[PDB]
């Protein structure tokens, strides 16, 4: 039906720029009246200055070659062969040509437990001892010193004090803080070292091998590798041995070993007897878990078969 | 989504959609042809030769009528509809157009599209009150001083920013048809760059009514001749479209203008503001003084803190400055037997009930002090003990202590 003039469009939106203005719209609600195109009337103060006509398929237009920091009134008319419809009016001021922080100081690491460390820092920018009046947020990163090129774990903090969660014991950590406000951003602060507190081991010692001594069959050599989850400095190891594997933990013969050693010798044992062995690690905090039983039969005597 | 509040619900500045306040409005005109039907002439230049085509203006026939309805109807370029004045109403006589809006609008532009040639002298006025008093807006003339007693192309200074300027820019007789006179309010004004914080210009753009008066007609010179019959029928004022563009004045406290109970247009006030233009704070929301909303900060009104004990509150500037420009509200007539600036304590002669909170109605219990037994009316706020006379004991002071006998004298009870 081209007997009537097109109706007013359903919506009109304007986004301003330095020398441009982005006009975005939606077609009129009543699809009954045929629309041939759209007319965009723009100008400083009044929308009469210039007129741009676009096709019916178009839903956006960028008005180019405009003066910066100027208030523009834009109109959108839907038009066909009988005329131009009721306009949607919208105005926008063009943005100016001009397009655009010190890192925290006195970063100190305060260790509380094996998994949590408190980080404190002061600002020279703020006049008072502590001031949270501006919309500024801090970003703290952490990584292990032992492995090369460790992936940084970032966490955003609101206050000057932050507690780090999910950390491994007996590992050195480095920390860096940075203040961020708006578009501008500052670099990382001076790295502060913080070693986690020692903890009771959670893993038993690995690679447990029992081999009898060359020449002396009554003596046996037990070899083992240190456990993965040591959680602290190694102070020693305890070896348990018994002829019956089903026997209670305290019925097994206690053998004390020093922290430096990873191999121990067990003397005065019965020949042609199957022995079972269980080892556990220890630190300054507690006693680690016992390893799985390792069966090893002692050699047969010269007598009989 | 609501424009007056953010994603979290925090208030933000909201402005009503830019509209043509003139569109579809009744415009009162001083003169219109066709009453009785009269001939009018359209001059079309053929170089030096001035060809003329005459037609008839007849109000009684819609095909030949030019009503003031054509000023604000759908402006179609194919089928132009324009109001037309009576022929030759030359100076001192002036055709006047008056647009009335029952609401304050921050007008950005006023534009007139013409069917006949643009006038020699034209004037735009505004009304601050609802049509009672008029204030000049903009003047147009080839002789600015001799017509409107204003200098031609006056320089706009920081002092007089509300000055009505006179110009010769859109006065030209040619084009004889389709000529446009568009007035931009904030154009040339020095504070325009920072309008949001300029109350001088916030006031200048504000108007309830708009009046356009065409003082002088453009003529070829045949007007003062013996055979002036055909010549005078060629001169008239004709406006195809009248636009008054701007926004409903809501001081950034309302996203839309809604029709009121008295059928007049008012702001759909948000940010705890009230009044037609959101110019004031909603009753009981007088904690801080009212302020117009800006793009940087939305200045919402804050409700008085009365611990749910007062419906009415007042303000005190001295106290506001004492809080460090944070709060200056004082509660009025605290209910549920409470007293104070915020009704934060019990009335003189009422004790604080430690069980129930301060917000509750039963927060204050009556001392119930005996008029004979007790000495004072006000009791202890914590324990509930009333100051009894010599030899008198009890919370209400109604008992005589062990060893004391009740006497007839009012001064000494026990
Ligand atoms: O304005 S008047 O009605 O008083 O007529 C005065 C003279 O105008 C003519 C032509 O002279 S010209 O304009 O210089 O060309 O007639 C023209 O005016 C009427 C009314 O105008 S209108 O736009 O229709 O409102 C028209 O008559 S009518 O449609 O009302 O019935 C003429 O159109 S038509 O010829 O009837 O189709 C119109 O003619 S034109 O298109 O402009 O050329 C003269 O009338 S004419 O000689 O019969 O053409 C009038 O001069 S006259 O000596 O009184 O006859
Ligand atoms: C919070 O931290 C993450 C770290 O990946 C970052 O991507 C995000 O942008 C931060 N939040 C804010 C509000 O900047
Ligand atoms: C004016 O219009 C009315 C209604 O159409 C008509 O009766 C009358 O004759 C018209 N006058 C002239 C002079 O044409
Ligand atoms: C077209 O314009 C004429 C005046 O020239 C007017 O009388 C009429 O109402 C307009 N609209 C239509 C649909 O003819
Ligand atoms: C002309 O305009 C003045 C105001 O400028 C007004 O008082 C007067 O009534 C108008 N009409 C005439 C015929 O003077
Ligand atoms: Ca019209």
């Amino acid at each position: 039906g081209e007997t009537r003039v097109p109706e007013v469009p359903s919506s009109l939106h304007v986004r301003p720029l330095v020398t441009s203005i982005v006009v975005s719209w939606t077609p009129p609600e009543n699809q009954n009246i045929v629309v041939r195109g759209y007319a965009i009337g723009y100008g400083i103060g009044s929308p009469h200055a210039q007129t741009i006509k676009v096709d019916y398929k178009q839903r956006y237009y960028t008005i180019e070659n405009l003066d910066p920091s100027s208030h523009y009134v834009i109109t959108l008319k839907a038009f066909n062969n009988v005329g131009e419809g009721i306009p949607l009016y919208e105005s926008a001021v063009t943005r100016p040509h001009t397009v655009p922080m010190m890192p925290p100081v006195g970063v100190q690491a305060s260790i509380l437990s094996h998994d949590t460390i408190r980080i404190t820092w002061a600002d020279n920018s703020l006049p008072k001892h502590q001031k949270i009046t501006d919309s500024r947020y801090y970003t703290v990163r952490w990584k292990t010193n032992i492995p090369a090129n460790t992936k940084y774990k970032n966490a955003n903090a609101t206050t000057l004090s932050y507690l780090v969660t999910g950390l491994k014991p007996n590992t050195l950590y480095e920390f860096s803080v940075m203040v961020t406000k708006g578009r501008r951003s500052s670099t990382w602060s001076m790295t502060a070292h913080g070693a986690t507190f020692e903890l009771v081991p959670t893993s038993p010692p690995k690679d447990v091998t029992v081999v009898s001594k060359e020449g002396k069959p009554r003596t046996i050599i037990v070899n083992w590798q240190p456990p993965s989850e040591a959680n602290g400095k190694i102070t020693g190891y305890i070896i348990y041995y018994s002829t019956d594997v089903n026997a209670e933990i305290h019925d097994w013969v206690i053998e004390p070993v020093v922290g430096n050693r990873l191999t121990h010798q067990i003397q005065e044992l019965t020949l042609d007897t199957p022995y079972y062995f269980k080892i556990q690690a220890r630190n300054s905090k507690g006693m680690g878990p016992m390893s799985e039983a390792v069966q090893f039969r002692t050699p047969k005597a010269l007598g009989s078969a | 989504p609501d424009p007056c509040s953010d994603e979290n619900g925090h208030p933000r500045r909201c402005i009503p959609d830019f509209v043509n306040a003139a569109f579809g409005k009744d415009v009162r005109v001083s003169s219109t042809c066709g009453r009785p039907p009269a001939r009018y002439c359209v001059v079309s230049e053929r170089g030096e030769e001035r060809l003329r085509s005459c037609h008839l203006c007849n109000a009684s026939d819609p095909k030949k009528a030019h009503p003031p309805a054509f000023l604000t109807d759908l402006n179609n370029p194919h089928n132009l509809t324009c109001w037309q004045s009576e022929n030759y109403l030359q100076f001192p006589h002036n055709v006047t157009l008056t647009l009335s809006l029952g609401k304050k609008f921050e007008v950005t532009y006023v534009s007139l599209q013409f069917c006949s040639p643009r006038p020699e002298s034209m004037a735009i006025y505004k009304s601050m009150d609802y049509g009672r008093t008029w204030v000049p807006f903009q003047f147009y003339s080839t002789q600015c001083r001799k017509m409107y007693n204003r200098p031609h192309r006056a320089p706009i200074t920081k002092q007089n920013e509300q000055e009505a300027v006179c110009t010769d820019s859109h006065t030209d007789m040619r084009p004889l048809s389709g000529g446009l006179i568009a007035f931009s309010t904030l154009d040339g004004r020095p504070s325009a760059h920072d309008f949001d914080n300029s109350p001088v210009l916030q006031d200048w753009v504000t108007a309830t009514d708009i009046r356009v008066a065409f003082s002088r007609l453009h003529t070829f010179g045949d007007e003062n001749e013996d055979d002036s019959e055909l010549a005078r029928d060629s001169y008239f004022y004709a406006v195809s479209d009248l636009q008054v563009g701007g926004r409903c004045k809501c001081n950034g406290h309302a996203a839309r203008c809604v029709r009121d109970r008295d059928d007049s247009l008012v702001c759909d006030c948000r940010h705890n503001t009230a009044g037609p233009e959101c110019d004031r704070c909603k009753p009981f929301h007088y904690d801080r003084p009212w302020q117009r909303a800006t793009a940087r900060e939305a200045n919402e009104c804050v409700a008085c803190n009365c611990n749910l004990h007062a419906r009415r509150c007042r303000f005190n500037m001295e106290l506001y400055k004492l809080s460090g420009r944070k709060s200056g509200g004082v509660c009025l007539n605290c209910r549920h037997n409470t007293a104070g600036r915020h009704c934060h304590y019990c009335k003189e002669g009422y004790y604080r009930d430690m069980g129930k909170p301060i917000t509750h109605r039963k927060a204050c219990k009556a001392c119930d002090c005996h008029p004979v037994g007790a000495a004072g009316k006000t009791c202890n706020q914590t324990t509930g003990q009333c100051p009894c006379k010599d030899g008198v004991t009890g919370i209400t002071c109604n008992r005589c202590a062990k060893g004391y006998q009740q006497s007839r004298s009012p001064i000494a009870p026990c």
